[PDB]
DNA sequence: ATGCGGCCGCAT
DNA sequence: ATGCGGCCGCAT
């Protein structure tokens, strides 16, 4: 899908180069200072088929506060060049990485494909990968002891599931009945996902 | 983590926000953290010494309210502290 | 009320607070004298400390570790700690997702060590390096 | 052309590349496992200059690791380096004119991998081997 | 003192081909001949793709000392420039 | 002084000049080992009539067509003084009104031209003041004394650089040639004392 | 986050 | 020598 910020939704399309399609957004979360940060890349090409644009779109998740930038790219294929530098200055992994590697400090890249999910559907890995990071915290509240891993859990669950917290610090999953509230969140984002 | 920052001009680019006269480098300025509407993280508003009192904020005690006042030199945070109470000149 | 003897006690505090203040200040000045933004960063890694960026963090860097000692790796994730203000802060990375909140007033550090081409300016401090430790606000 | 001799040329011919071929995946190993800044500080930590350009950085350090960290010039005090056939210095033995130092076989200490790179440094699989700078023996 | 050709591998794809005119990709081999430099006291060199630098009229015997920079390559290319050196 | 001819501008403007400075230097720097030999004039015009500013860099291979120039017309009537230290300090290591002309390794050496048939040819950039070629004399002193001693060729070297800095020679494309040879030492000598004479015919 | 000016290596 | 593009610290 084409962001509609770009305003060439109708004018232009997503490129897709092989099975990759150049249309990723990324997400970055720390709890300590409260970032909580959303970054869309798409790379745009005409319906005639020979302008390209890049479309850069940042900022706070569900608010007000952001950004972008539209750059028309002159060259049919610096464009890519472009797309590729920019992914890989922003999330320190290759465009096609068979292993999407989080690297400190840097966004981790979001598999997509109204109001409760800020940037859109989810896959059902990432689903699956934060009912077992819930599993996880929900085992480390019973053992209640390292709030550092809490912490890190925390983060990691709120980087794959984005949620509209505002301009409000993100609260920390220490609470047993709030991992469980996330984990009916997760059963209803399945069913939702299965209904399609 | 605080709402004020206090420093030499880490350069001469930034400019007043208040006369909007640019900052000369290594020169004291004190700046308030603000929400940076552009993307997430907060931002500072740079003023030179002088007119950062002209625009309605007190301060206190600057010792705890101002990030950096440690790192300045002596007689300069005495300056700040004396500053606080009242203001300007 | 008491206002002599804990008053005294404050006055001296804030005296050794001056010292210390001032002092660190004429290292700063003329370490921005005799050597260059290349000399500080050679000093830092030698003494196994990471270069920071910005020209300032740099000298007050090498004026903390040579006034203090060189500052030692972190606790648990190996990084580097930094001076705040208040308190040494650790800036490492306990994981690729958060930041490690260490946070101290005696952390370990070896004794700096000058190395002997600037021993032509390490003269220029007179030595006096002391026994002294960061002194902290009350 | 004979057998002796023949046998002789082409044993070092052999060697010759064994050394080139070795230190080219040293290098293209530092290109991997690091950045340029961290090749600056293995330069400074061996009391060596840092040139101007990544690829003389890199391979300065090469040629460090492989056979030793140069020691300062003899008499102007400057850097020596690598040029193709041997080791010319880079130093001023005035302000007016370039010192002419050159040699084959320069003062160097072992070179020291800091401990940080110790995760690479095991990348290298040691080998420091005994082994000097082979030059071309055409004249 | 100085030799009259250089070779290396392209420290940056800015540097344009002199016979074809078209950019020089980084990190690729390419020779140059050094020259007078009309607007300064200095050398400096005329840069070629490794294929085009033959069309030229140029020719080599021993690469390995009329060529600046010759020993530096990697062992398969030393060997490539002394065969395309014949021929 | 004079303006160069190269900017155009000799009639319609002149040289400028800060109280006792007068801002038309002229640089050397050569190097025998790898046959360098480079000349960099540096003027700021001012209008004959006017305010207008002009920054004229040359620079090349002494006494020949290798080289080049620019003329930068700059727009503020004193920033032109700045970019002028800027560039002088950037070529010669030296500022501008520096009491002690310095020699700074890699960088220019400033020349003392007197500004207020030999002189067309046998001196490449203009006349030379008499304190230059007292100290190129005291210099071929000192290479005389080397060449009677016989030894340290780097010395040699080293004293050939320094005089052919002072005193440049239009060499063409050859690499200039060392002054181990005492017949060399003799006839630059003499050359120096008919610069002396012709200096001294000036009155 | 990006914009922008100073800086420095590589071309010419 | 300068021109110019990539880079990185400092503003916003
Ligand atoms: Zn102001
Ligand atoms: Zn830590
Ligand atoms: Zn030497
Ligand atoms: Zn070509």
């Amino acid at each position: 899908a084409v962001d509609p910020d770009s305003g060439l939704e109708h004018s232009a399309h997503v490129l897709e180069k092989g099975g990759k399609v150049f249309s990723a957004t990324l997400g970055l979360v720390d709890i300590v200072k409260g970032t909580n940060s959303y970054y869309k890349l798409q790379l745009l090409e005409d319906d005639k088929e020979n302008r390209y644009w890049i479309f850069r779109s940042w900022g706070r998740v569900g608010t007000v506060i952001g950004s972008n930038k539209l750059e028309q790219m002159p060259s049919k294929e610096d464009a890519i060049e472009h797309f590729m530098k920019l992914y890989e200055e922003k999330t320190g992994n290759a465009w096609h990485s068979k292993n999407f590697t989080k690297y400190p400090k840097k966004f981790y890249p979001l598999e997509i494909d109204l109001q409760k999910m800020p940037l859109g559907k989810l896959s059902k890995r990432q689903i699956q990968a934060a009912y077992s990071i819930l599993s996880e915290v929900q085992q480390a509240v019973s053992q209640g002891s390292s709030d550092s891993q809490i912490l890190d859990l925390s983060n990691r669950f709120y980087t794959l599931i984005p949620h509209d917290f505002g301009m409000k610090k993100p609260p920390l999953l220490n609470n047993a009945d709030s991992v469980q509230a996330k984990a009916e969140m997760l059963d209803n984002l399945l069913d939702i996902e299965v209904a399609y | 983590d605080k709402l004020y920052r206090v420093e030499y001009a880490k350069s001469g680019r930034a400019s007043c926000k208040k006369c909007s006269e640019s900052i000369p480098k290594d020169s004291l300025r004190m700046a308030i953290m603000v929400q940076s509407p552009m993307f997430d993280g907060k931002v500072p508003h740079w003023y030179h010494f002088s007119c950062f009192w002209k625009v309605g904020h007190s301060i206190r005690h600057p010792d705890v309210e101002v990030d950096g006042f440690s790192e300045l030199r002596w007689d300069d945070q005495q300056k700040v502290k004396k500053t606080a109470e009242a203001g300007g000149v | 009320k008491k206002s002599k003897k804990e008053k005294d006690k404050d006055s001296k505090l804030e005296k050794a607070l001056k010292a210390q203040n001032d002092l660190i200040w004429n290292i700063k000045d003329e370490l921005k004298k005799v050597c260059s933004t290349n000399d500080l960063k050679e000093l830092l890694i030698f003494n196994k400390q990471q270069v920071p960026s910005g020209e300032s963090a740099i000298l007050d860097r090498v004026a903390d570790g040579m006034v203090f000692g060189a500052l030692l790796p972190c606790e648990e994730c190996s990084g580097q700690l930094v001076f705040k203000s208040d308190a040494y802060y650790c800036t490492g990375d306990v994981t690729a997702w958060t930041k490690c909140m260490v946070k101290t007033q005696t952390p370990n550090r070896k004794e700096w060590v000058t190395p002997k081409e600037f021993r032509e300016i390490s003269y220029l401090k007179k030595l006096k390096v002391k026994k002294q430790d960061r002194i902290f606000p009350p």
